[PDB]
RNA sequence: UCCCCCGUGCCCAUAGCGGCGUGGAACCACCCGUUCCCAUUCCGAACACGGAAGUGAAACGCGCCAGCGCCGAUGGUACUGGGCGGGCGACCGCCUGGGAGAGUAGGUCGGUGCGGGGG
RNA sequence: AGAGCGCAAGGGUAGAAGGGGGCCUGACUGCGAGGCCUGCAAGCCGAGCAGGGGCGAAAGCCGGGCCUAGUGAACCGGUGGU
RNA sequence: UAGCUGGUUCUCCCCGAAAUGACUUUAGGGUCAGCCUCAGGCGCUGACUGGGGCCUGUAGAGCACUGAUAGGGCUAGGGGGCCCACCAGCCUACCAAACCCUGUCAAACUCCGAAGGGUCCCAGGUGGAGCCUGGGAGUGAGGGCGCGAGCGAUAACGUCCGCGUCCGAGCGCGGGAACAACCGAGACCGCCAGCUAAGGCCCCCAAGUCUGGGCUAAGUGGUAAAGGAUGUGGCGCCGCGAAGACAGCCAGGCUGGUCGAGUGGCGCCGCGCCGAAAAUGA
C-alpha cells in the first residue's frame, strides 16, 4: 500500500494531532527520522493495512520506502492512535507476525463446540521479498478438548517459525449455558 | 481492635554527604544493616554506624557488586 | 546582563511564603511598583518564579 | 578464595603477592591504592638453583636486598590462598630474617 | 482468594493502565468512568450474557475483584470495619475492558453486551476488534 | 616499541551461561611418591613436603558463534515543580519548565593499568 | 542466594555476620578526641591514649552476641570493700 | 480553697504571636522547646534565587521477588467409565500443584523510576533579614478553602495527619444579591483629581441596547443521574440508485409497469427535550 508521509521536525506534537495529522517515525539498522502521515489516510490504509503486509511511504524526497509499523502507541482513554513506529527494510531477513487464516469446519463445532484461536498471527523470521499475505492452519480435525500448537504448523518456503516450538495456535472450548448456571450457583 | 502500636521513629539514614568537610569522628551515617560500605578512613560500630577516622571531606563510590562505599580524603 | 525592567502587577496576597520572599530578594514592595535589575543567573531564577505576579522588561 | 587478601587490602601499604607454583615461587611487593609492584623477586623464573624450600629462604634475602634500597620496611605480607607452613613460609621467613 | 484482612480505600486517578485493547474475542465492553466493580456486579453481568444466548460461546471476564470492601455495622467509631458486606471489587478505570465475547454472531454479542451493560455502574461503549495490536 | 604467557589492582554482566576450535618450547596446571615439615570428625579429593617420567584429557589462557542472560537508543506517551481555565459534582482540559517505565531499532562473547618471565 | 543468621518483623549478609575445629575468657580496669539523636533528663556510635592480657608467623583483631526490643529517675533500705 | 465563671477604669506612637511538640492522676491546668517583643553584642551570615556534587523509593510504571489472578497448553496427584487382583493397562467436553504462553492486580510486593525535596560548597541577596547573651510575654480549644493519604459510606459545615494558604487578629474596602476565610486587594490623614483590579457596561445600577462569525426555542440559560427519543445544526463511512432506486398507487408471489431525483442504515462533535413529586407566597 502507499501513504503519503511528511519530515518532521518542531511541530509541537500535541498541537499537531489537533491539526489532524498522526505523529509517527522511520527508522531502521541505519535510518532514524521525525515524520508524520494523516490521521484519515493512515486510517483507511492502516485498517486493511495493519502489521502484516508492508507499506512503502512517499516522502516529498520521492523516496519509496518499504516501511512497515514495528509498533504502535494506542492511546488509553477511548482507543485511538497516538504515534507510529515505521521500520524501514531492506534485503537481509526480518521477523514478523504474519496471519493466519484458519480453514475448515472442526469436529468442535460439530458437536455444539467454541471456536477458540490464540495466535491470531505468528512472528516469523523470513526475507522480505517474502510476503505471505497467510498462512494456511489445517484445523478441522480439532475436536472437543482438543489443541493445535506451533510444531504442528505448516511453513511456506524459505521461513522459520521464530517462537517456541511448542506454542499453542487454537482450541475448542465448550458453551457455557444452564448446565453450568444452575450448578455453579449451588456448588459454590 | 488491637493494633495501635509502633516504636518511635529512629532517625537513620545519610548523616553527612559527599562534600562536607568532618572532623575526626563525626558519625557519617547511621544504617540498617550495610547499606553503605566503610572505606578509606572510615570505620564503623556495632549498629553498622559509619564515622570519620581522619579530618577531610566525603566521598561516596558506587561499585556495582562490591556495594556502595564511603570515604574520607584528608587534607590540611 | 542588560536591564531588566520589571513591574509588580498581581497582589502577592494570597501566593506562598517563598514567592513573598522571591519579591524580597528582588526589592518589590508596593503594586505598580518599577525596579530596573541585572540579568544575572540568580536574579533571573526568582523574577522566572514571580513570572506570574510581574511584567518583565528587557532594557 | 581470598579472605585473608582483603584483610590485608584495607590494613595499610606494601603488600607482599606470594604466588607459588608447584616448582617455583614468585614474590611481588605491591602497594595497593594504584597497583604498582617494586621488588619482584621472582624464583626459578629468576635464576636461582632447583629446591623449592631453600630457594624460597634466599628468593626472600632477595627481596629484602632490593627492598631496604628503595627505603622499605612495612612487612605487608600477602598469605595468598596459602597455609603458611612451607615454600611460603620461608618466603617471609628469610625476608623478614634480614 | 487469598491473602489478608483489609485494604486502604484508594483514589481512582487517570484512565491510565486501566485500559487495554480487545486481546481475545471478537468484540468488548470498555468502561467510560471510572469505579469500584462489585463481585454480584461482574456475576450479574456474567449471567445476563450467558442466558441472553442459550448454549453461547465463549465469554472472557479479564477484569477481577480483589478488593475488600469494608462497611461498618451501623454504629459509631470503634476501630475499622469489618468490611467484606458487599464482598470485593474490581478497580476499573476509563478504557478498560471488561468483558469480551467470542464463537458468536455480531448481532448476538452487539445485543448481549449491551444488556450487560446496565447490569453495571458505569456507562460503557462497545468496540469491534479492528486490527491494533503491536506487530509489524 | 610489537606478540604469547605468569602475578596482580581498576571499570562493574556490552566482562557472564552454553556451544565449536586452538596452546605445552616457555609458563601453569594435571601428574610420580607419601620417608621428612603438615593435613583431612574418613580418604594425600583438600591443605603439605620431596620430586623422574607422561599429558594438555580436566582446569586455566586465547579465539569465533548470539540460542539464554545482560546492556539498550529514538520517537511518543504516563507522571509531574510553577501557572491557570470549564463543569453542579466523581473529575476533565490548556500554557510554561522537567520527563520516565514498558516496547521497537540496536549493541554484546570485554576494555585496562603496573611489575615480571620468554622470541 | 529464593538457605542460615537463637526468637517478631525489617534492613543487611556466602569476597560471611553463615557451618566446623585449634588455642582462649577484651561478657577487662583507668579514660575518652569528636559526633548521631534531643525541650529536659535519657538513649546511641566512637578513633585513639596508659595499664596489664588473649588469639595469630605477622600486618592485626578483642572494651560480648549480624544489627534495631529483652525495661525503671530520685527516695528509703540490704550485702562487700577504701 | 475555687487548675472554675465574671469584672479590670486616660491618650498617642513602633513591633506583633499561638491554638504545635515532649512529659504530665495530664487532657478547658501546667513545665521545657517553637512562634512575638525589648536592651547589649556580631556583621553579609538570612528567606528566596543561580551553578555544582551527594542523599532518596512517592507519582508513574513493572512482574525480577512475596502473594493474588482469568483463559490455554504441557503435565503429577485425586474422582469416574472398560477389565481382572497375573496390578497394572486405556480412556477421561470432571477439581487441579509445579512449568510455559496470552492477560492482569497489590499501602504493609519492586527488576525500575520522574518531577521534586533534603543537605554542603561558590555566588547574587542591606532585609522590621540573620546569628550570640540577656529582660518581658502571650500561646499550648483552632477553623474554611486547595492539594496528598487514613477513617467513614471515594456521606457529613464529619473526622485525623501532611504542604500551602486566608479568617483568626483584615465582620476595614471592591466583587460575589445578602455571607470570617471564593475572586480582587494589605486601610498613616485630607481632596467635588487621574489609571486600573476582580467583576461588569438593557432598567432598578456607574460604564456598549458596541462590532464581527456560528449555535440554542428549552426561559434551556435560571445550575440533578442511569437510561430514552425522525429535536436542531455541523463532520465522516457503509448498502441500493438515470441499466430507473426508497414511498405510494395496478397485477403475481422478489419481479414488472407508472412517476422521476435521490434514498436507507451506522458512527462522532455543538447546543437542546424527556427522565424531574413536599409541605407559609412566588
Ligand atoms: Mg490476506
Ligand atoms: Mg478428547
Ligand atoms: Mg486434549
Ligand atoms: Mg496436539
Ligand atoms: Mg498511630
Ligand atoms: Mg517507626
Ligand atoms: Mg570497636
Ligand atoms: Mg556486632
Ligand atoms: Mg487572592
Ligand atoms: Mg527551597
Ligand atoms: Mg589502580
Ligand atoms: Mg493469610
Ligand atoms: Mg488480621
Ligand atoms: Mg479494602
Ligand atoms: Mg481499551
Ligand atoms: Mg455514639
Ligand atoms: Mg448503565
Ligand atoms: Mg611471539
Ligand atoms: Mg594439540
Ligand atoms: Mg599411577
Ligand atoms: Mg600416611
Ligand atoms: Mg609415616
Ligand atoms: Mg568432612
Ligand atoms: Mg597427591
Ligand atoms: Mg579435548
Ligand atoms: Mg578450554
Ligand atoms: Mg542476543
Ligand atoms: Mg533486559
Ligand atoms: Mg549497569
Ligand atoms: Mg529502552
Ligand atoms: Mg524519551
Ligand atoms: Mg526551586
Ligand atoms: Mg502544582
Ligand atoms: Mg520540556
Ligand atoms: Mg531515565
Ligand atoms: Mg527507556
Ligand atoms: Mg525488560
Ligand atoms: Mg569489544
Ligand atoms: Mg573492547
Ligand atoms: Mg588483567
Ligand atoms: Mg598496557
Ligand atoms: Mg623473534
Ligand atoms: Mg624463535
Ligand atoms: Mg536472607
Ligand atoms: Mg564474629
Ligand atoms: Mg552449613
Ligand atoms: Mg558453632
Ligand atoms: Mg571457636
Ligand atoms: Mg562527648
Ligand atoms: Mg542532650
Ligand atoms: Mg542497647
Ligand atoms: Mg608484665
Ligand atoms: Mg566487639
Ligand atoms: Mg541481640
Ligand atoms: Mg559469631
Ligand atoms: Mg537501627
Ligand atoms: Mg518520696
Ligand atoms: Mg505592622
Ligand atoms: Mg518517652
Ligand atoms: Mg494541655
Ligand atoms: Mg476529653
Ligand atoms: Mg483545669
Ligand atoms: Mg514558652
Ligand atoms: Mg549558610
Ligand atoms: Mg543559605
Ligand atoms: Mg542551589
Ligand atoms: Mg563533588
Ligand atoms: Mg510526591
Ligand atoms: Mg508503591
Ligand atoms: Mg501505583
Ligand atoms: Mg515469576
Ligand atoms: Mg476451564
Ligand atoms: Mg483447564
Ligand atoms: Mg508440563
Ligand atoms: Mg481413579
Ligand atoms: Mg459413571
Ligand atoms: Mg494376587
Ligand atoms: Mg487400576
Ligand atoms: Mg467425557
Ligand atoms: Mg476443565
Ligand atoms: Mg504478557
Ligand atoms: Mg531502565
Ligand atoms: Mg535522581
Ligand atoms: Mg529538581
Ligand atoms: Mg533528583
Ligand atoms: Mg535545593
Ligand atoms: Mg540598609
Ligand atoms: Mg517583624
Ligand atoms: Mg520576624
Ligand atoms: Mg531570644
Ligand atoms: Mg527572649
Ligand atoms: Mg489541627
Ligand atoms: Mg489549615
Ligand atoms: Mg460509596
Ligand atoms: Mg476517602
Ligand atoms: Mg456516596
Ligand atoms: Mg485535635
Ligand atoms: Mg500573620
Ligand atoms: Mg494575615
Ligand atoms: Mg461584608
Ligand atoms: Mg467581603
Ligand atoms: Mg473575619
Ligand atoms: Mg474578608
Ligand atoms: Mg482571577
Ligand atoms: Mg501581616
Ligand atoms: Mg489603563
Ligand atoms: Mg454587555
Ligand atoms: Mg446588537
Ligand atoms: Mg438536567
Ligand atoms: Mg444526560
Ligand atoms: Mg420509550
Ligand atoms: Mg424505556
Ligand atoms: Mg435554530
Ligand atoms: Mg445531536
Ligand atoms: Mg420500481
Ligand atoms: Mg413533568
Amino acid at each position: 500500500y502507499r501513504l503519503k508521509a511528511y519530515y518532521r521536525e518542531g511541530e509541537k506534537p500535541s498541537a499537531l494531532r489537533r491539526a489532524g495529522k498522526l505523529p509517527g517515525v522511520m527508522y531502521n539498522r541505519h535510518l532514524n527520522r521525525k515524520v508524520y502521515v494523516d490521521l484519515v489516510e493512515f486510517d483507511k490504509v492502516f485498517r486493511q493495512a495493519s502489521i502484516h503486509h508492508v507499506i512503502v511511504l512517499e516522502l516529498p524526497d520521492g523516496q519509496s520506502l518499504p516501511t512497515l509499523v514495528r509498533q504502535v502507541n494506542l492511546d488509553k482513554r477511548r482507543r485511538r492512535p497516538e504515534h507510529v513506529d515505521f521500520f524501514v527494510l531492506s534485503d537481509e531477513p526480518v521477523e514478523m507476525y504474519v496471519p493466519l487464516r484458519f480453514v475448515g469446519t472442526p469436529a468442535g463445532v460439530r458437536a455444539g463446540g467454541v471456536l477458540q484461536e490464540i495466535h491470531r498471527d505468528i512472528l516469523v523470521k523470513v526475507s522480505p521479498r517474502n510476503i505471505p499475505e497467510f498462512i494456511e492452519v489445517d484445523v478441522s480435525g480439532l475436536e472437543i478438548g482438543d489443541s493445535l500448537h506451533a510444531s504442528d504448523l505448516k511453513l511456506p518456503p524459505g521461513v522459520e517459525l521464530a517462537v517456541s516450538p511448542e506454542e499453542t495456535i487454537a482450541a475448542v472450548v465448550p458453551p457455557e449455558d444452564v448446565e453450568k448456571l444452575a450448578e455453579e450457583a449451588a456448588a459454590e | 481492635t488491637k493494633n495501635g502500636r509502633d516504636s518511635q521513629a529512629k532517625r537513620l539514614g545519610v548523616k553527612r554527604y559527599e562534600g562536607q568537610v568532618v572532623r575526626a569522628g563525626n558519625i557519617l551515617v547511621r544504617q540498617r544493616g550495610t547499606r553503605f560500605k566503610p572505606g578509606k578512613n572510615v570505620g564503623m560500630g556495632r549498629d553498622f554506624t559509619l564515622f570519620a577516622l581522619v579530618d577531610g571531606v566525603v566521598e561516596f563510590q558506587d561499585r556495582g557488586r562490591l556495594g556502595r562505599y564511603v570515604h574520607v580524603r584528608p587534607l590540611a | 546582563m542588560p536591564r531588566l525592567k520589571v513591574k509588580l502587577v498581581k497582589s502577592p496576597i494570597g501566593y506562598p511564603k517563598d514567592q513573598k520572599a522571591a519579591l524580597k530578594a528582588l526589592g518589590l514592595r508596593r503594586l505598580q511598583q518599577e525596579r530596573v535589575l541585572e540579568d544575572t543567573p540568580a536574579i533571573r531564577g526568582n523574577v522566572e518564579k514571580v513570572a506570574h505576579l510581574v511584567r518583565v522588561e528587557v532594557v | 578464595k581470598f579472605r585473608v587478601r582483603n584483610r590485608i587490602k584495607r590494613t595499610g601499604r606494601l603488600r607482599l603477592s606470594v604466588f607459588r607454583s608447584l616448582k617455583h615461587i614468585y614474590a611481588q611487593i605491591i602497594d595497593d591504592e594504584k597497583g604498582v609492584t617494586l621488588v619482584s623477586a621472582s624464583s626459578l623464573a629468576l635464576k636461582l638453583k632447583g629446591n623449592k624450600t631453600e630457594v624460597a629462604r634466599q628468593v626472600g634475602r632477595a627481596l629484602a636486598e632490593k627492598a631496604l634500597a628503595l627505603g622499605i620496611k612495612q612487612v605487608a605480607f600477602d598469605r595468598g590462598p596459602y597455609k603458611y607452613h612451607g615454600r611460603v613460609k620461608a618466603l617471609a621467613e628469610g625476608a623478614r630474617e634480614g | 482468594r487469598m491473602k489478608y484482612r483489609k485494604q486502604q480505600r484508594g483514589r481512582l486517578k487517570g484512565a491510565t493502565k486501566g485500559g487495554d485493547y480487545v486481546a481475545f474475542g471478537d468484540f468488548g465492553l470498555v468502561a467510560l468512568e471510572p469505579a469500584w466493580i462489585t463481585a454480584q456486579q461482574i456475576e450479574a453481568a456474567r449471567v445476563a450474557m450467558v442466558r441472553h444466548f442459550r448454549r453461547g460461546g465463549k465469554i472472557f471476564i479479564r477484569i477481577f475483584p480483589d478488593k475488600p470492601y469494608t462497611k461498618k455495622p451501623l454504629e459509631v467509631r470503634m476501630g475499622k470495619g469489618k468490611g467484606n458486606v458487599e464482598g470485593y471489587v474490581a478497580v476499573v478505570k476509563p478504557g478498560r475492558v471488561m468483558f469480551e465475547v467470542a464463537g458468536v454472531t455480531e448481532e448476538q454479542a452487539m445485543e448481549a453486551l449491551r444488556i450487560a451493560g446496565h447490569k453495571l455502574p458505569i456507562k460503557t461503549k462497545i468496540v469491534r476488534r479492528d486490527a491494533y495490536d503491536e506487530a509489524q
